[PDB]
């Protein structure tokens, strides 16, 4: 279940280390390389509103095994997978990446839905 | 549950085709092809992935007359001397035109804007 | 001199995609892959 | 179940654009971001 949901690319991506997304903050979505286990604000929190209890149940006959990949790996596959969202939009996931500003990515996600691109360009501030 | 995933996939890739991403096979969907697998199906499916790009310069919108030039299809893109209107799939230089571009809004609203002669096909008609 | 060892997963190659206002990257080449998908 | 879910809203609403109805969240779909969360996944869709 694993294998199929949380890793959906052979590649890791990563952030520029300069960020100017142009106006947009995404700090609280993105891993905090400070943190001590990579993870972003928001999974900080996922984290620790989900809940040793295994090892007893282990002596007791009944065997927890753990799991193959780690919750640190799963983090980085996220911050791949928000990477690769940010950096290459949506063309990571149909070939090879492309190199797009955000701001141009989300004129073409404004188009499929039937907006006019000179919205995001005028209204972007908002 | 894997005869209804099939079941789909017959009716989504091979009768009809399918702008889903990860259903019918990485990359954009083209056509498939089922073929006869004992007490199963088998799927080929045709798709288009990319493979070679280059950088170029891009702008938000061209600036000449006064008022912001928006791509009507397309992107701006320019390598080094003169801007082009080409696809975001593939690369077809093509001359920047009013009939390519769309008038919106001023100049002075989009950020990042540069400045650049649109062709206009009624001024060469004038010589006819 | 082969034998069994034990290493930490990798989680795949490492890619840097570089990220500018101005810079684009329009394919100038494609290729048409077939993928073989088996369901029961 | 679920989990074949998660791994079709992960590649329609996050991966790529899917124009599908309230299928990655009310109103027009644009972007999907996804969190990791403990035996599971969040996704925060971004909507026009």
């Amino acid at each position: 279940n694993t294998q199929e949901v949380f890793a959906q690319v052979k590649q890791i991506y990563k952030t520029p280390p300069i960020k100017d997304f142009g106006g947009f903050n995404f700090s609280q979505i993105l891993p905090d390389p400070s943190k001590p286990s990579k993870r972003s604000f928001i999974e900080d929190l996922l984290f620790n509103k989900v809940t040793d209890l295994i090892c007893a149940q282990k002596f007791n006959g009944l065997t927890v095994l753990p799991p193959l990949l780690t919750d640190e790996m799963i983090a980085q596959y996220t911050s791949a997978l928000l990477a690769g969202t940010i950096t290459s939009g949506w063309t990571f996931g149909a070939g090879a990446a492309l190199q797009i500003p955000f701001a141009m990515q989300m004129a073409y996600r404004f188009n499929g839905i039937g907006v006019t691109q000179n919205v995001l360009y005028e209204n972007q501030k908002l | 549950a894997s005869a209804n995933l099939a079941a789909t996939k017959m009716s989504e890739c091979v009768l009809g085709q399918s702008k889903r991403v990860d259903f019918c096979g990485k990359g954009y969907h083209l056509m498939s092809f089922p073929q006869s697998a004992p007490h199963g199906v088998v799927f080929l499916h045709v798709t288009y992935v990319p493979a070679q790009e280059k950088n170029f310069t891009t702008a938000p919108a061209i600036c000449h007359d006064g008022k912001a030039h928006f791509p009507r299809e397309g992107v701006f893109v320019s390598n080094g001397t003169h801007w082009f209107v080409t696809q975001r799939n593939f690369y077809e230089p093509q001359i920047i035109t009013t009939d390519n571009t769309f008038v919106s809004g001023n100049c002075d609203v989009v950020i990042g804007i540069v400045n650049n002669t649109v062709y206009d096909p009624l001024q060469p008609e004038l010589d006819s | 001199s082969q034998s069994i060892i034990a290493y930490t997963m990798s989680l795949g190659a490492e890619n840097s995609v570089a990220y500018s206002n101005n810079s684009i990257a329009i394919p100038t080449n494609f290729t048409i892959s077939v993928t073989t998908e088996i369901l029961p």
